[PDB]
């Protein structure tokens, strides 16, 4: 593990192409835990490498570049992984967030409410998701593809993810939607990536990097999280802070990423390379207009 | 003519003996930063560490309106450099001192412009 000096381990393309059985996760390092830098939380850390990560992915980074994080909230009521996307994004990014809970919050703006009452005008460039309910841990019955938010999820990117854009949305053993996994195919790639300091948990960001909007490859969602599950289960991963003390290079790069709109009959192939190789969104370029549906009842 | 006096209240409990206000939204980054007070990324030096700026806002933190006629808030959205030695109440931090409005420094804690 000369990944102990990375911000974590992608799942290995070997593993994406097996045909496994599910299992359930048993982790050799479970209950183990990174020491982190004084004074620093657990969600700054585990946000910190996943945009280290991020890092090496070919984003689409234009001028005022929009993103839009669901579940941002903490039982604190403050919004670390806002706090690290604002660092990471470059300055001017339009950055929306979003919890059940209320929290107090760094980003331009805020929505309360569970997240299938969020609309959009506009489209985004990257949805990150943290959403996760710790009911799903439930080891005593089958583990079956979850509905819920992951429904929510599945439709927001194929309606307001603008081509070329990219996504990583928090999956775990008992938290994760075949419909979702499916969806990865229809980016330029896809990984399942597992933070350094929270490798002892069989979480993992399911991470599309450059959408077409069109399936590029088939892919079961039910056979990919289990051979998720079969990596993580025979792939140990050593816990490590090591990337966390070197944030010289950690903003993202303003790429100026051209943004263009064209209606479903003029992406072609060459448009659809552009778009594989970060080099092209897809989107119209008009205000950011959010709301949450509000139910009125006594 | 009333007003709740929150700031004056923190102050107060603080006084008595109160514990601080907690989780506050502490950065990872270089410390080799301009040092200045409140920044639009993290700029905290050797001597500082940076937060995310809405956790270390009294009125964001308590949801209460901000004191002023706009209701505005000028440490959301930003990052606040906290020196180390007081980096155990950003919150009290922030209400107790001023930023120096000509090189962007706390006053008494790198602005260096009377000396
Ligand atoms: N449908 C939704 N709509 C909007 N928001 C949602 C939705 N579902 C979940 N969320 C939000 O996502 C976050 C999930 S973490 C929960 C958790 C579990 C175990 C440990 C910890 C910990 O850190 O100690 C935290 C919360 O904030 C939660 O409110
Ligand atoms: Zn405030
Ligand atoms: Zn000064």
């Amino acid at each position: 593990s000369s990944q102990a000096w990375q911000p974590g381990v992608a799942m290995p393309n070997l593993y994406k192409m097996q045909r496994m059985l599910l299992e359930k996760c048993d982790l050799q390092n479970y209950g183990d835990s990174a020491t982190l830098p004084k004074g620093i939380m657990m969600n700054v850390a585990k946000y910190t490498q996943l945009c280290q990560y991020l890092n090496t992915l070919t984003l689409a980074v234009p001028y005022n570049m929009r993103v839009i994080h669901f579940g941002a909230g903490s039982d604190k009521g403050v919004a670390p992984g806002t706090a690290v996307l604002r660092q990471w994004l470059p300055t001017g990014t339009l950055l929306v967030d979003s919890d059940l809970n209320d929290f107090v919050s760094d980003a331009d703006s805020t929505l309360i409410g569970d997240c299938a009452t969020v609309h959009t005008a506009n489209k985004w460039d990257l949805i990150i998701s943290d959403m996760y309910d710790p009911k799903t841990k439930n080891v005593t019955k089958e583990n079956d593809s979850k509905e819920g938010f992951f429904t929510y999820i599945c439709g927001f990117i194929q309606q307001k993810l603008a081509l070329g854009g990219s996504v990583a949305i928090k999956i775990t053993e008992h938290s994760w939607n075949a419909d979702l996994y499916k969806l990865m195919g229809h980016f330029a790639w896809w990984t399942a990536f597992v933070t350094n300091v929270n490798a002892s948990s069989s979480e993992a960001f399911l991470i599309g990097c450059n959408y077409l909007g069109k399936p590029r490859e088939q892919i079961d969602g039910y056979v990919m999280h289990a051979n998720y599950i079969f990596w993580r289960n025979t792939n140990p991963i050593q816990l490590s802070s090591y990337s966390l003390f070197d944030m010289s290079k950690f903003p993202l790069k303003l790429r100026g990423t051209a943004v263009m709109s064209l209606k479903e009959g003029q992406i072609n192939d060459m448009i659809l390379s552009l778009l594989s190789k970060g080099r092209l969104i897809i989107r119209e370029n008009n205000r950011v207009v959010i709301s949450s549906d509000v139910l009125v009842n006594n | 003519a009333f007003a709740v006096d929150a700031a004056k209240a923190y102050k107060d409990y603080l006084a008595s003996g109160g514990q601080p206000i907690t989780n506050c939204v502490k950065m990872l980054c270089t410390h080799t930063g301009t040092g200045q007070a409140i920044t639009v990324t993290p700029e905290a030096n050797m001597d500082q560490e940076s937060f995310g700026g809405a956790s270390c806002c009294l009125y964001c933190r308590c949801h209460i309106d901000h004191p002023n006629p706009k209701g505005f808030c000028d440490l959301k959205g930003k990052y606040v450099q906290i020196p180390t030695t007081c980096a155990n109440d950003p919150v009290g931090f922030t209400l107790k001192n001023t930023v120096c409005t000509v090189c962007g420094m706390w006053k008494g804690y790198g602005c260096s412009c009377d000396q």
